């Protein structure tokens, strides 16, 4: 293969993803959620566990790190301590809303992930950790719930398997930073949603002291499909190690702006005009586009023509997939307004545990201010630069390092723009 | 906003509050959804708990929280002030909130900002004199594709225009309450001008399911 | 924290009488040694060089940290009091 982005319907994974069908257990059992549970659990952890890693599933979550991996830490005897599963229903990152669809309109999807990934973990329970603004679509997800334990889907006897699991449904309290997976586990506790130092790692340590794996709604969701169509299915779709479909917020400046689903791989261009109706002016009022959240940085029109939505092909265009949400914007965006409001949302966000972030984002956020305006020197660019590089790697969790990048990512392909702006402030002062 | 707590009349440790019996029924089924050991973990749905009964959450509501669940109020303090959902001064009873991070700032949503100043005659982070409304700004609301938007409450209202929120404003002002979603024709999430998949009926159960399972 | 001044012996005299000097009321003093502090390497340097000048000495054994057992983990215990109620 060589195009990808094509997908058809009998293919896609979130058939409910616009909620014009039954979004509860009739519906989810009519459109194949749930259908021969039990034959899964019985097949074991490893056989669950050898189907998501052969899929090439990575985490959607925004790191994209190999599933089937990343689950296999479970696998290990009881040292006597619970073992739990923590889904992340925070979504929290600037342009994506890819999680509120599946938690709304395909619950039972993620119900069943969370008891098929929960078992090849050798979970007792699963706690679901939803952002606390979504609360209409919490009650659906819990409206859910008590529909699969009356059904004895789930509880004492899981599908008739002999497992017994329980899914918790935990709201949060308004924090961005309790998207990180340990700053969530942390909240859950009862904290702060500040994050931990690693090791010790979440599979050794997590909620509550116990084994525990952290994994993206998406990424839980689809787990079921992968164990009854199997990973060869998933894997035939998209590049090597960029396997499977993925979900796509597209905003901004768009015709249409949507949530769709799409196959991995597919073009940038490809995807904005076959599903969100094109560029607002048309393409070549594009300016510039955010390819996976506010974290990633932005890449200009000129990548945008032929970059593949993937982890590997946005990695070499100087970016990344992250959560796959995509910004798009056009040639009338202030664009260095535009990143300054992402460098404020960070300052807002940060939890200000740790020096780098607590100081040099709100610094970061300072500067950007001033470089709207233009009221700034072009020495101070590069200062600006090598701030965001004092920050990168050197905090406790990757909120530091998705504030500077959105700042290196302007600096890269639109220093004239912040130069002309300082030009302007000078020669009318 | 202020991160320290100073006594006054309508705000000090014996300002009443206490939970209804009901909300102890409950409290009681939250703090079991935690191992026994670790009722710490109740401190975030309990304290909104308190907040969904009064309102908001005076000093009082945080003692009662730590005092039930046996923690030490400092460490109910630093949850009330690290989350932004728990209100510590009162707010008005339609609490609007609007996204105006840059997915939604593309998508206009300073005209629903400057709209809703001019009708409600407030500032942002200012309750009306009759305190019916509060507005403040917010950070992505998790609904980025259907900007600009707001939440009021516990509720979304998106794909939003100046004439839009007025309604919307003018239906709480009289006592009826609007429907949440999307103003703008589409229900949800779904492109608008038609749908650009999952346009067939979906398959069944066992639709290619893979051999031997 | 640093303890970059605890490397080397040290060798001080008795402290003796200061009073206030009636003209300004600055601290005078009679005594040649109240300032004289010598470093050396080790004790035995020390000891040695007392010996010698006639000087009875008080030497006092070098205090060491003893070595500790630091885990980031046991901040999170599942058991244990260890568990930190706040980061
Ligand atoms: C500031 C910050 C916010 C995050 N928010 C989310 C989130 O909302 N949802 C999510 O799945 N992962 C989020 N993550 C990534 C998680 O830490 C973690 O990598 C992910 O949940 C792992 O699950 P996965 O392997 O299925 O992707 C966030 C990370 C950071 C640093
Ligand atoms: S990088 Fe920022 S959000 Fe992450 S732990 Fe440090 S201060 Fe907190
Ligand atoms: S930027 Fe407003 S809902 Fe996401």
């Amino acid at each position: 293969k060589t195009s990808f982005g094509s997908l058809k319907d009998e293919d896609r994974i979130f058939t409910n993803l616009y909620g014009r069908h039954d979004w509860r257990l009739k519906g989810a059992q009519s459109r194949g959620d749930w259908y021969k549970t039990k034959e899964i659990l019985l097949k074991g952890p490893d056989w669950i566990l050898g189907e998501v890693k052969t899929s090439g599933l990575r985490g959607r979550g925004g790191a994209g790190f190999p599933t089937g991996l990343k689950w296999s830490f479970m696998n290990k005897p009881s040292d006597g301590r619970p073992k739990y599963l923590v889904v992340n229903a925070d979504e929290g990152e600037p342009g994506t809303c890819k999680d509120r669809e599946i938690i709304r309109h395909d619950p039972h999807k993620l119900v069943e992930g969370c008891l098929v990934g929960g078992r090849a973990m050798g979970a007792r329970a699963a706690y679901i950790y939803i952002r606390g603004e979504f609360y209409n679509e919490a009650s659906n997800l819990q409206v859910a719930i008590r529909e699969a334990y009356e059904a004895g889907l789930i509880g004492k006897n899981a599908c008739g398997s002999g497992y017994d699991f329980d899914v918790f449904v935990v709201r949060g309290a308004g924090a961005y930073i309790c998207g990180e997976e340990t700053a969530l586990i942390e909240s859950i506790e009862g904290k702060q949603g500040k994050p931990r130092l690693k090791p010790p790692f979440p599979a050794d340590v997590g909620v509550f002291g116990c084994p525990t794996t952290v994994a993206n709604v998406e990424t839980v969701a689809v787990s079921p499909t992968i164990c009854r169509r199997g990973g060869a299915w998933f894997a035939s779709f998209g590049r090597e190690r960029n396997s499977g479909t993925k979900l796509f917020n597209i905003s901004g400046h768009v015709n249409n702006p949507c949530t769709v689903e799409e196959e991995m791989s597919v073009p940038l261009k490809e995807l904005i005009e076959k599903h969100a109706g094109g560029v607002t002016g048309g393409w070549d009022n594009l300016l510039a586009v955010i390819p996976g959240g506010s974290s990633t940085p932005l890449i200009p029109k000129s990548v945008c023509e032929t970059v593949l939505m993937d982890f590997d092909a946005l990695i070499q265009a100087q970016t990344g997939l992250g959560t796959a949400a995509v910004i798009v914007m056009d040639r009338s965006t202030d664009i260095v307004k535009a990143i300054a409001r992402l460098i404020e949302f960070y300052k807002h966000e940060s939890c200000g545990q740790c020096t780098p972030c607590r100081e040099g984002v709100d610094w970061m956020n300072k500067v950007m201010a001033r470089f709207v305006r233009g009221d700034a020197r072009p020495a101070e660019i590069d200062s600006l630069w090598e701030i965001s590089k004092q920050i990168e790697g050197h905090t406790i969790c990757a909120l530091g390092d998705g504030a500077a990048w959105p700042v290196q990512g302007l600096i890269r392909h639109f220093r004239p723009e912040l130069e002309e702006r300082m030009q302007q402030f000078a020669q009318q002062h | 906003a202020l991160f320290v707590h100073r006594d006054t009349p309508e705000n000090n440790p014996e300002t009443p509050f206490d939970f209804t019996p009901e909300n102890y029924k409950r409290i009681e089924a939250i703090v079991k959804n935690y191992p026994e050991g670790h009722k710490a973990a109740a401190v975030l749905p309990v304290l909104d708990l308190a907040q969904r009964q009064n309102g908001w959450l005076p000093i009082s509501a945080m003692n009662k929280v730590a005092e039930i669940l046996q923690v030490p109020p400092m460490r109910v303090y630093e949850v009330a002030t690290f989350y932004t959902m728990y209100n510590r001064k009162p707010v008005g009873k339609y609490h609007i909130q609007v996204c105006t991070t840059t997915p939604c700032m593309l998508r206009n949503s300073d005209s629903i900002l400057e709209a809703i100043q001019k009708k409600l005659g407030i500032k942002v982070g200012e309750t009306t004199p009759d305190k019916l409304f509060t507005l403040i700004e917010v950070e992505c609301l998790g609904a980025c594709v259907n900007a600009p938007m707001v939440q009021i409450n516990d509720n979304y209202y998106e794909d939003l225009t100046p004439k839009d929120i007025e309604e919307i404003i003018d239906e709480l002002k009289a006592g009826k309450i609007p429907k949440p979603g999307p103003r703008s024709g589409r229900f949800s999430c779904e492109p608008a001008g038609g749908l650009t998949s999952l346009t067939e009926p979906p398959k069944g159960p066992g639709f290619g399911v893979q051999a031997g399972l | 924290s640093g303890v970059n001044n605890t490397k080397k012996w040290k060798m001080e005299f008795d402290t003796r009488e200061r009073w206030e000097n009636p003209l300004m009321g600055w601290a005078s003093t009679a005594d040649p040694l109240s300032n004289l502090v010598l470093t050396f390497s080790t004790k035995e340097d020390a000891v040695a060089f007392a010996e010698k000048n006639g000087w009875s000495y008080d030497v006092e054994e070098r205090k060491v940290p003893k070595p500790k057992s630091k885990s980031y983990g046991a901040n999170f215990s599942w058991n244990k009091r260890t568990r930190v109620s706040t980061k």
